[PDB]
């Protein structure tokens, strides 16, 4: 009454078949990675097949690239000697070793908790290589041991996602209001932003609540509302990208020492922000379209590790500027069976 | 000095491939250490019996000695200032080519 | 700003004169050295082991 | 494209027969299939999409089967409520060619439309209530009268995305108008060969659970 993902070799027809594509992110705990394989015998005494789990971190920035050098990282690897020539079974890999036959051997992992999101940097229109970002890969080597080098024409690749969904708890409504002093003796000024919620889903709109209060004689030029994102990279010591993926210029001139209350509304999406690369963008399978970063949230007591996206609110007010942050966070919702991994109308 | 700046650019050319001496901009600090030799030569043109050749080479050795490390630094400084503030409010990618 | 008034003010004498101004440029020298070069010197040099760089899908059925 | 038989074409019976109606898709979809129902003169509301997940809003005799490529509708008590035509839709691919359109037998404005000249240019204006075209993804679907119901045009806002059929390639033009959350088609033809009923409609944008909204509609006829 369900479905599985297969995939094949060719010398020794090691049939790989996984449960889904994804894995969800409990702050506890991460679904396990259980699947099966079909392991024809192609041999006469090489009986070990290998199943590796790797949760890579690549990454290369435009002047990394022009300097030449990127690094790229192994989070974590597992290998387990899937075939006995431990790790009691599921009802899923029941099912399809009742489907399979004798020689389907199971094999099941657990990625430990605070693993970072498979997040994605967008790549340019030059950048052709291995795209950067967190990707998880599961192969499959037959072999002997792992002296022999891993021969391509055995082993099987496959990549699997693991992602995080909205909580049913909305959190404390990101709020905060800014007063400054000018140098003009002691006189104040306050702005004061707040949004609908903590968490947003995708393409929702954002109606950032703000109000001026200017205590001065002084007029407000324009009102630069944005939507930073912040894409924290834990590795080698890389920089904090920062990247505004929605604006308003929204200009208003205000009387001075007077109030002033309104609600602007702003929302991200890729299509007016599909050029700025290194953007973080949700894990792609094999360079399909998906949407930004969903906002990662280390719940659990943690560890700063790969890729730390996360979005706030900035809104700015000329003269200099005062900026205030509101930080939230943008991930999807619970879906009902699963995302397509894909564009949902293929061509 | 001249014998730490000399064993320090021995130093910088034999290993010279590592991510470290290219990733921080290897002709800004090759200059640098250039202009560090410039200043530890200038002394001698500081102490000695003063010409007009000498009293011009002395100025010329002191302006352009501190000239070239702190341009190197203002260089150096306003690469990292762009890598660090992010995209600015239009743009697409701020990088600077090194 | 320790250097430079006090190279200004004490223009009457000449061995001082000539021995700060001297002493600073080495000492402006040592500075820049021993303050951005020696991290990257001892790093590179007495731990080599941190400037490092690295460290079709088908389907099916399941019955229930 | 891939094409979508749908055998039988006409059921007709009395009540509590469990009626059940195949759709055969000419290449593979992958469970990727969503079915309609329509009334004379009503829009259509979605009943089954993505093989056999029940839509929010229907009772639990209909269900879905994705026997290989063959796909199944089945209604368990032909409830007097239950009196429609049906209908096939596929959305693995491009286009979302629907199915022949089976009869049974015993909030979205669309406006600016009406009795049509011979040729010229027309807008069809879909004021869309309740959701930001950002969060989803509008569809314009015709219908001639007495026909099938073919996929028209589409906007996908938060990719970015503006699709036709590659029968109607550059005759649409169709545009999101954030400011009023409105959708816009452009109709640039002549004579009858599109005159219809045509209906706004909207999808979730990410996952795309099938057409879940339509519009009351109006009658292009030229
Ligand atoms: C180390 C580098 C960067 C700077 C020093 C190298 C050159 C420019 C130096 C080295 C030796 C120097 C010379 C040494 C002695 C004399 C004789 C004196 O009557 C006039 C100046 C003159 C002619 C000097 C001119 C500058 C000089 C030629
Ligand atoms: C590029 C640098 C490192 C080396 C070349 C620059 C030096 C050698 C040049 C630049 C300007 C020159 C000076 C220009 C003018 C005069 C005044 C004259 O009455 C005596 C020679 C003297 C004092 C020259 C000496 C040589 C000099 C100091």
């Amino acid at each position: 009454g369900t479905r599985v993902f297969k995939k094949a070799s060719p010398n020794g027809k090691l049939t790989v078949y996984l449960g889904k594509r994804d894995f969800v992110d409990h702050i506890d705990l991460v679904d396990p990675v259980d699947g099966v394989v079909l392991v024809d015998p192609e041999y006469l005494k090489e009986r070990r097949v290998y199943v590796t789990l790797t949760v890579a971190f690549r990454y290369g920035r435009e002047d990394l690239d022009v300097l030449g050098l990127t690094f790229r990282k192994d989070l974590f690897v597992a290998n387990v000697q899937s075939f006995p020539p431990k790790k009691p079974l599921t009802r899923l890999q029941e099912r399809l070793i009742k489907k399979l036959g004798e020689h389907a051997y199971p094999f099941t992992f657990e990625i430990p908790p605070n693993l970072p999101s498979s997040v994605t940097l967008q790549p340019g229109p030059e950048d052709t290589g291995k795209a950067l970002g967190v990707d998880y890969e599961v192969k499959a080597f037959v072999a002997e041991n792992l002296e022999e080098k891993i021969h391509k024409r055995n082993s099987v690749r496959l990549v699997i996602e693991k992602v995080q969904y909205a909580p049913e708890r909305p959190g404390p409504q990101p709020t905060a209001e800014t007063t400054r002093q000018f140098l003009m003796s002691d006189k104040p000024l306050h702005l004061e932003a707040s949004l609908d919620k903590e968490i947003y889903y995708h393409g929702e709109p954002i109606s950032v609540n703000v109000h001026v209060t200017n205590n001065t004689n002084k007029t407000v030029k324009k009102i630069k509302i944005s939507v930073r994102q912040y894409a924290d990279i834990v590795l080698f010591n890389t920089a904090q990208y920062k990247v505004p993926v929605a604006m308003e210029e929204a200009d208003d001139t205000v009387a001075p020492s007077s109030t002033f209350s309104k609600v602007y509304t702003l929302t991200p999406f890729l299509a007016n922000n599909r050029e700025k690369r290194g953007l973080a963008l949700d894990g792609k399978l094999k360079h399909e379209d998906t949407n930004l970063a969903s906002s990662t949230l280390l719940r659990e007591g943690r560890e700063i590790l790969g890729i730390i996206v996360s979005y706030k609110v900035k809104v700015k007010l000329v003269v200099s500027d005062v900026a205030v942050e509101l930080p939230f966070t943008l991930m999807h919702p619970k879906p009902k069976e699963e995302p397509p991994h894909r564009e949902v109308p293929e061509n | 000095g001249f014998m730490c700046t000399c064993m320090v650019v021995t130093v910088f050319i034999k290993h010279n491939n590592t991510p470290l001496v290219k990733a921080s901009g290897r002709e800004l600090c090759y200059i640098l250490l250039f202009g560090v030799g410039l200043s530890y030569c200038m002394t001698f043109f500081f102490i000695a019996k003063p010409s007009p050749v000498i009293c011009a080479l002395r100025r010329l050795g002191l302006g352009s000695s501190f000239a070239i490390c702190y341009s190197a630094l203002l260089t150096k400084t306003n690469c990292i200032a762009r890598i660090f503030d992010g995209v600015k409010n239009g743009a697409q990618r701020p990088k600077f080519i090194s | 700003l320790a250097f430079l008034p006090i190279f200004y003010v004490t223009s009457s004498d000449y061995r001082v004169q000539t021995t700060t101004m001297c002493i600073s440029v080495s000492l402006s020298g040592f500075v820049v050295l021993g303050c951005l070069f020696a991290p990257k010197v001892h790093i590179i040099l007495f731990q080599p082991q941190k400037n490092v760089v690295t460290h079709s899908s088908a389907s099916t059925y399941v019955p229930t | 494209d891939i094409q979508m038989t749908q055998s039988p074409s006409s059921l007709s019976a009395s009540v509590g027969d469990r009626v059940t109606i195949t759709c055969r898709a000419s290449q593979s979809v992958s469970s990727a299939v969503a079915w309609y129902q329509q009334k004379p003169g009503k829009a259509p509301k979605l009943l089954i999409y993505s093989a056999s997940s029940l839509y929010s809003g229907v009772p639990s005799r209909f269900s879905g089967s994705r026997s290989g490529t063959d796909f199944t509708l089945t209604i368990s008590s032909l409830q007097p409520e239950d009196f429609a035509t049906y209908y096939c839709q596929q959305y693995k691919y491009v286009p979302v060619t629907f199915g022949q359109g089976t009869k049974v037998e015993i909030q979205l404005v669309e406006s600016g439309g009406g009795l049509v000249q011979p040729g010229g240019s027309l807008r069809l204006s879909c004021a869309a209530s309740g959701f930001n075209v950002y969060s989803s993804s509008i569809h314009w679907v015709r219908q001639a009268p007495g026909k099938g119901l073919e996929w028209v045009a589409s906007i996908s806002s938060y990719y970015g995305y503006t699709y036709y059929a590659d029968s109607v390639k550059g005759r649409f033009t169709i545009s999101a108008d954030t400011s009023k959350n409105t959708a816009y088609l452009q109709m640039n033809s002549l004579r009858a060969e599109d005159t219809a009923v045509y209906y706004c409609a909207r999808s979730r944008q990410f996952w795309y659970s099938g057409l879940d909204y339509w519009g009351q509609g109006t009658l292009v006829t030229v």
